């Protein structure tokens, strides 16, 4: 085993890296192609997204292992835009490897991406806008719905879901002193109905999963209770079986059930209660005993799920059995089953809550992509409704930002001692990729596109032009209603400007070789 | 594309040539043995076509379709099981240059079975009936058909076996035959074969067992199916045995067990029981037949799936099973047993069977030193299946190679009249008819090409003239010569011959796999 | 370079190339293992179900096409061959330095104008009986002359029209069933006015019921109901599997004693019965029926409005049916139940005869697609001609829109029509006639001004498609079409590596 050195070793390693981002290059912006993928058995599936292709894939170089660690470790701030940063640190790799070639240090440039990054960010600071109030934010709900959804699931346009959608986050933005939690907004899906059937849980829905939809079953309840004594032979965490050396016991065990439920029918009718919902369960045979006479009561209520169930109620448990009254349970509103196939099983939606702490959207399908196409849209549009929230500060996007950044950082480091124009031009000249490879993946020039746009920029003023990919008229972008978040990008370039310092400080000898 | 699928045929065409050409010097009278090596170094000699096929093993397509071809043939018709294998290889090989120039191959079968259908037309037309409603005429197509198929000694000593197998007349000329539905020709070992008669009812061979008298009439058969084996333990010694004790309890366990349950059983009337064959049975307890040789012993061992599959057959009645059975469903016919031998060895036994619905008739046949017993069972099944084959229709026509020309001939002129681009491939059907002439000259010993065209020459000026002779050895008329044989062996050939050459021809493309 | 997968496409379409058109070529397909067999084959359903492959581009096909065959007819080697055109076609207009972005387009511009014109070209001239009849009856020569067997089918046309036209536009799937029965000969079929089982227990219980009247009965002898009269087993000895037999016949012989006490007489269940019960029935003068079938109870439930009880549940609530005549008539080789006696005629099962096999499936196909057609032109009679008259016009009006509209999708749908003009082309090639002449010809008629041309397949000349008699159905082809694009559309936009 050899040890690489000289610079053999950062050669190796910026061409490993250019071959990996040269599998994100050509994937980029809607036009892109689905990219496929199989694993070891017949499961050939087709997407377009830049964590699940770089979740299953598989490298055999330390680099390329960082790179993806570093890349899935930052996605909970950006959400969609985790391929263009790749292109981004590719480019400036290869601007590295190419200006190192005349012998330059790596510290040199990698202390200027610094400030170039940085003189960027000011220069992003100051062009932007601040004008939004309570109806720019309202009136354009459709423009920004369409523009973050677009057209991939459905061909038409879809005003329910997203509005759904804002209202989930407006009822607890507000509410909770201007500040949202990740953990309070759920995402459920089940197939059924179309995907135009978005609901709004404002309590918390359960599902029960039936065994059989011919069996009995009237509802006729309106009043909840929680209790926390066995209301039924329990099952203490132990798969129980035919565990008794006798032949009289089954018998035996099936009349002393038979006898608890009619003592616990009794007690929760002579005292007023209703659905009982408890921590234990039984086996199928035992709610099928208890649903063919009279009452339907279902058990197998086992888990952490009795957690929500203490708090879609309103109060406290009891600790003892010998200590039930008709004050210590907890009153209900509308505790009903609900079924809209009518077919299958059932479900509960709890109508009565102090809070919201809870909240879910549900939204019907018919396959396996396209609700999942669909989740997706809702977690971006709930990513960047929280974006929106937490600044309101948004820019206009194409590819206008990253031509002015360059130009202004141009005229800004024109003057330099011995180092300041370098390593600044070329992290200026490099951020034309994304407008380049963008105006590339559909089907016009993008070098002559790229140069009449840095021309129309550069003669008159309003830095607001850029490329269109959907084939329309002008190529303007305050009249296509495409908006942008700024924390999104500012969090894009100190991520890719991290990465690319840290590549170039580790680059000098390997163990293994 | 199309290189495969050539590719596929020509190897296709090429196994079949050399499945045909593998056998063919067998044909006649006249043919040349053969001496199959088996795989432990024993050598068999032997000249029919059918061992041949059904002994050598093959894997290919073609290969298990000829075979399927020629074992559909010898079921069917019966003879003449050789001639279809040529037929088939003449008809590739004409397929083989008719594709060679560029034709489709749903026109050469279009011709094909123009052809065919136009032969059958004239072999229909050009055999003359005759007639079977009385016994005489009959009984004179018998006596000709059957003076020529095997030496003449032989031949006169199977015609007493002949005559009193044709005597069978139960079917009053009706359109198909039932000889090989209900018969059932048993062989028996010991005696002289002079001492044949045709027998109803049924015929055993097992002794019943060997007390005092034994000449009743109940039922003379025991329609019982369960199970009568000795309970199996569990291993060898249960426990130790020595003195007492345990002597006791098998002893009563092999005497006072087994004994309740003949005493429950015996308890209907008719006391007559049986089993099958003794292949599963380790030991019959002896005790269990002392105690029931008293109020009269009867029982039969040796018994086949096929006897009872006659003997329910023949009677009319249906096997029952289970223990739990309280009918009155086991009955038979009683009217007279108890046979003795016929001045001889070998234990035998025979029932009329009177008054019964099924008037099923056997022929019990005898022997000596196992030479002329299998001698005369093959004779008579030769002579039952040429005598269904010539009740089934009623033309029949000579052979020897005038047949073969004279379809040759119709049609060359057929193809020769007809127009259209059809008429090649009938061409070609007219050159796949003259081979069985030539192999006949051939193998007889004479030229075949001088014979074949002396032959086409007859039958063109004198239309029906003469053919091939073997005994002579030259042309003699066939009217002397006492053969014959029926239209079905030769129509039923060539519509099994066309089919499977349009199944062969038909399949082609790529032949995928697992 | 993108190539595999194309290739991979394409080499699965051409092995069943050669098996269209009535005239098509047969293939064996011989199994390893074993025991090697060997059939005849004569679709390409049956050779791409009994098949491995492993690309997924192939794999995609192949459930595509499986979904269509599952939903529609028999659509699998139609839209196999088109979609492997339109991939030969897509791989040489990539080849040429042209973006995917507009073949797509163009292709979905096709699609459009070829809709428009299927749509706008529809007769409806269908106000008699008579009509509707010739109709039928030129659909089902139409689809019955895919094999080319002139043997027995005329007879087997006029039977399922005659079974298809009872429905009388009622929409239902579930009343006529047909049933597996071989044994005859091919000229022999049988009319009733009900349906018969698929097996009998024997003959030695009485035949001899009176009062017809179902009675099904979920009673349970092995499924642990309430009150069990019996136990389990100890250890200690081995003298308690006397008592639990003994526990088990007496309950037995109470559940034997309430079902008689509660009025029947020809039981009929689908639960599995013992020897014991079976016997005990048998001998108290009550058949009992058991191994039923999967779909023989439920269908005779539905046409009556019953039910199953429930595994004893509610034993006065559940509906039961009655009838007036049930015996059992030697018909053929087999002894079945009859369902005589009845008012509904809309649930019958027509036995079959022969000695061959392979029918049942192109039967029920048939039937699938006569029941389709007729809930489809229910009031609004649609149709077209067949014979390659569609295509051509399609193609027609394909290379008619592809020349007013100037930039660089043209060439896209120039490949659509080319592509779609190749169906005819192979149906002559599978006879064989010349192919091109035909082709010309017939494109030559058509741009003339003839919208009614056709080829003839009993002499190989042009004709007219009105005067002969033959037509099809109109949402087929638009299905065919509409999963061909989707499938190109598919295909076409993966071109990456493989992982
Ligand atoms: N006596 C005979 N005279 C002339 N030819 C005969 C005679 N017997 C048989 N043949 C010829 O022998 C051929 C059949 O020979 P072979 O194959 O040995 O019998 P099989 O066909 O029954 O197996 C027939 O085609 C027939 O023409």
């Amino acid at each position: 085993k050899s040890r690489l050195m000289g610079l053999e070793a950062l050669k190796s390693h910026i061409m490993a890296a250019k071959a990996v981002a040269n599998t994100m290059r050509t994937s980029l912006g809607p036009n892109g192609l689905d990219k496929m993928m199989v694993d070891k058995d017949g499961d050939v599936t087709v997407t377009n997204d830049g964590a699940t292709i770089l979740s299953m894939m598989d490298v055999d170089h330390q680099i390329a292992k960082l790179m993806v660690e570093l890349s899935k470790s930052q996605d909970d701030e950006i959400g969609d835009g985790t391929t263009g940063v790749v292109v981004l640190a590719g480019a400036l790799l290869e601007e590295a490897e190419q200006l190192l070639d005349r012998g330059i240090h790596p510290i040199r440039i990698a202390d200027g991406y610094e400030q170039a990054a940085r003189v960027a960010i000011e220069h992003l600071d100051k062009i932007s806008d601040s004008v939004l109030v309570d109806i720019k934010d309202t009136e354009p709900l459709i423009q920004t719905a369409k523009t973050t959804l677009g057209s991939k699931v459905v061909n038409s346009c879809h005003r329910q879901m997203a509005e759904i959608a804002v209202n989930a986050v407006l009822t607890v933005a507000d509410m909770e002193r201007r500040d949202v939690d990740f953990e309070l907004i759920k995402v459920e899906g089940k197939v059924g109905g179309r995907l135009e059937d978005t609901k709004l849980i404002k309590g918390v829905i359960v599902d029960k999963d039936f065994s059989h939809p011919q069996m009995p079953k009237k509802v006729e309840d309106a009043k909840i209770a929680i209790l926390t004594c066995p209301f039924e032979p329990p099952k203490p965490k132990t798969k129980h079986k035919l565990d008794v050396t006798s032949v009289e016991d089954y018998k035996a065990l099936q009349k002393y059930e038979k006898e608890k439920f009619e003592e616990m029918i009794q007690q929760i009718k002579e005292t007023g209660a209703n659905l009982a919902i408890c921590q234990w369960g039984f086996d199928d045979e035992a709610n099928h005993l208890l649903l063919q006479n009279n009452l339907p009561a279902v058990r197998w209520v086992g888990g952490p799920e009795i957690e929500l169930i203490a708090i879609a109620t309103g109060g406290r448990i009891v600790p003892r059995f010998s200590e039930l009254t008709a004050e210590k349970l907890g009153f209900a509103g509308l505790v009903q089953e609900i079924s809209f196939g009518t077919t299958k099983d059932k479900m509960l939606v709890i109508e009565q809550c102090k809070n919201s702490r809870a909240v879910t959207i549900f939204i019907r399908g018919g396959n396996k992509m396209i609700i999942e196409e669909a989740k997706r849209s809702l977690h971006d549009a709930l990513c960047v409704i929280r974006n929106l929230i937490r600044d309101n500060r948004v820019v206009y996007g194409g590819g206008a930002a990253e031509i002015s950044c360059a130009l202004a950082v141009s005229q800004e480091a024109d003057k330099c001692p011995t180092l300041e124009q370098y390593a600044m031009r070329a992290f200026a000249d490099a951020l034309e990729v994304i407008p380049m490879a963008l105006s590339e993946n559909s089907g016009m020039n993008p070098i002559q596109t790229m140069t009449e746009v840095r021309a129309r920029q550069v003669k008159e003023m309003n830095p607001a032009l850029g490329i269109d990919c959907l084939h329309k008229g002008t190529n303007d972008m305050k009249q296509q209603h495409v908006i942008e978040t700024l924390i999104g990008k500012k969090q894009q370039i100190s991520l890719a400007t991290q990465m690319v310092r840290m590549i170039l400080k580790i680059d000098d000898i390997r163990k293994p070789g | 594309d199309r290189d495969k699928p050539a590719q596929i045929r020509f190897s296709n065409i090429s196994a079949a040539k050399a499945v045909a050409d593998a056998i063919r010097t067998s044909l006649g009278p006249k043919g040349m043995d053969k001496m199959i090596q088996d795989g432990k170094g024993d050598v068999t000699i032997t000249n029919d076509g059918a061992t041949i096929l059904k002994q050598m093993q093959v894997l290919h397509p073609a290969a298990r379709m000829l075979v399927e071809l020629s074992k559909a043939q010898d079921i069917e018709a019966g003879d003449g099981t050789t001639s279809v294998v040529i037929i088939a290889g003449s008809l590739l090989d004409s397929c083989t240059k008719l594709l060679q120039k560029g034709i489709h191959p749903t026109i050469i079968s279009e011709s094909f079975q123009k052809a065919l259908e136009k032969g059958i037309e004239i072999l229909t037309d050009m055999s003359r009936p005759v007639e079977l409603s009385d016994r005489e005429t009959l009984l004179n197509s018998a006596t000709t058909s059957l003076n020529s198929k095997v030496v003449s000694q032989y031949s006169s000593l199977l015609s007493p076996m002949s005559v009193n197998a044709v005597m069978k007349v139960i079917d009053p000329a009706t359109a198909t035959s039932v000889d090989l539905r209900d018969i059932k020709i048993v062989k028996k070992l010991g005696g002289t074969i002079d001492d044949c008669e045709l027998v109803e009812g049924l015929v055993l061979t097992q002794k019943v067992s060997n007390s005092g008298i034994t000449r009743v009439e109940k039922a003379k058969i025991g329609l019982i199916q369960f199970c009568l084996s000795a309970p199996k333990t569990d291993m060898d010694n249960q426990i130790v045995v020595s003195d007492y004790a345990q002597m006791d309890r098998v002893l009563r366990e092999e005497r006072a067990y087994i004994l309740n349950l003949v005493k429950q059983i015996k308890k209907t009337g008719c006391n007559v029981l049986l089993i099958q064959k003794s292949i599963l049975r380790d030991a019959l307890s002896d005790l269990a037949l002392h105690f029931l040789n008293k109020m009269k012993i009867m029982v039969i061992k040796d018994i086949e799936r096929e006897d009872i599959e006659f003997i329910c057959k023949t009677i009319g009645t249906k096997p029952v099973a289970h223990i739990d059975q309280f009918t009155a469903d086991m009955l038979g016919s009683a009217e007279l047993a108890e046979e003795v031998n016929l001045n001889g060895s070998g234990k035998l036994l025979k029932i009329t069977g009177c008054a019964s619905p099924g008037k099923t008739v056997t022929i019990v046949v005898r022997g000596s030193n196992k030479l002329v017993i299998e001698e005369a069972e093959r004779s008579i099944h030769d002579a039952l299946c040429v005598i269904r084959c010539l009740v089934k229709k009623r033309a029949l026509i000579a052979g020897g190679g005038a047949p073969e020309i004279e379809l040759a001939l119709r049609l060359t002129e057929y193809s020769r009249t007809l127009s259209g681009m059809e008429s090649y491939c009938v061409r070609a059907f007219a050159d796949a008819m003259e081979v069985i002439p030539s192999t006949l000259a051939e193998n007889a010993g004479l030229n075949p090409i001088s014979t074949v065209t002396e032959l086409r020459n007859r039958h063109a000026q004198g239309e029906k003239t003469a053919g091939i002779n073997v005994r002579k050895g030259g042309i003699s008329n066939i009217l002397e010569e006492l053969v014959v044989q029926p239209l079905l062996v030769s129509v039923s050939a060539l519509t099994l011959a066309t089919e499977t050459v349009r199944s062969i021809l038909k399949i082609d493309d790529v032949v995928n796999t697992r | 370079a993108r190539l595999t997968s194309f290739i991979g496409a394409i080499a699965i379409g051409d092995l069943v190339k050669s098996t269209l058109g009535p005239k098509g070529m047969d293939k064996i397909l011989l199994s390893s293992g074993r025991d090697a067999s060997l059939m005849v084959t004569n679709d390409g359903a049956t050779i791409l179900k009994n098949i491995g492959v492993d690309n997924p581009a192939a794999k995609v096909l192949v459930d595509m096409s499986r979904v269509q065959d599952d939903e529609v007819g028999d659509g699998t080697t139609s839209v196999t061959v088109l979609a492997a055109e339109l991939l030969r076609e897509a791989e040489s207009l990539i080849a040429k330095k042209i973006h995917p972005q507009t073949i797509i387009a163009g292709w979905r511009e096709a699609t459009k104008a070829a809709r428009e014109a299927l749509l706008s070209s529809a007769v409806d001239h269908g106000s008699d009986e008579v009509k509707f009849r010739q109709d039928l009856m030129n659909i089902a020569g139409t689809t019955l002359s895919s094999k080319l067997l002139t043997h027995h089918k005329d007879h087997f046309t006029k039977l399922a029209v005659e079974a298809v036209l009872r429905l009388k536009g009622s929409g239902n799937l579930e009343a006529i069933h047909i049933i597996k029965k071989l044994g005859g000969s091919l000229a022999d079929s049988y009319l009733d006015e009900g349906f018969l089982l698929d097996k009998k227990i024997g003959v030695n219980q009485p035949k001899r019921i009176e009062n017809a009247k179902i009675l099904i009965a979920n009673t349970g002898m092995d499924t642990d109901k309430i009150k069990i009269f019996g136990s389990r087993v100890r250890v200690d000895s081995t003298a308690k599997v006397a008592e639990i037999e003994h526990a088990e016949k007496e309950k037995m012989k109470e559940k034997v004693e309430r079902i008689l006490k509660h009025g029947i007489n020809c039981f009929i269940n689908r639960q599995l019965i013992y020897n014991y019960p079976e016997q005990l029935f048998g001998a108290a003068g009550v058949m009992a029926i058991e191994h039923a079938d999967f779909a023989g109870v439920e269908r005779l439930a539905l046409v009556t409005g019953g039910e199953i009880a429930s595994t004893f549940d509610h034993p006065e609530l559940v509906k039961l049916g009655s009838c007036k005549l049930i015996e059992e008539v030697m018909i053929g080789e087999d002894k079945l139940i009859h369902f005589s006696g009845v008012a509904l005629g809309e649930a019958c099962t027509i036995v079959l005869r022969g000695a061959t096999q392979q029918i049942l499936d192109e039967a029920e196909r048939s039937l699938h697609d006569a029941l389709c057609v007729l809930a489809q032109t229910v009031k609004d009679s649609r149709t077209v001609y067949g014979g390659g008259c569609s295509e051509m016009l399609m193609a027609h009006a394909v290379t008619q829109l592809a020349n007013r509209t100037p930039g660089k999708e043209a060439v896209a749908m120039e490949s659509y029509a080319k592509a779609l003009r190749m169906l005819p082309t192979i149906i002559a090639d599978n006879a064989g006639y010349d192919s091109a002449d035909l082709v010309a010809q017939l494109r030559a008629a058509h741009s003339e001004g003839n919208t009614t041309a056709g080829l003839d397949m009993r002499e190989g000349t042009i004709g007219d498609m009105a005067i002969l008699g033959i037509t099809e159905s109109f949402q087929v082809k638009r299905q065919v079409l509409l999963s061909a694009a989707e499938a190109a559309e598919v295909i076409l936009r993966v071109d990456n590596i493989i992982k």
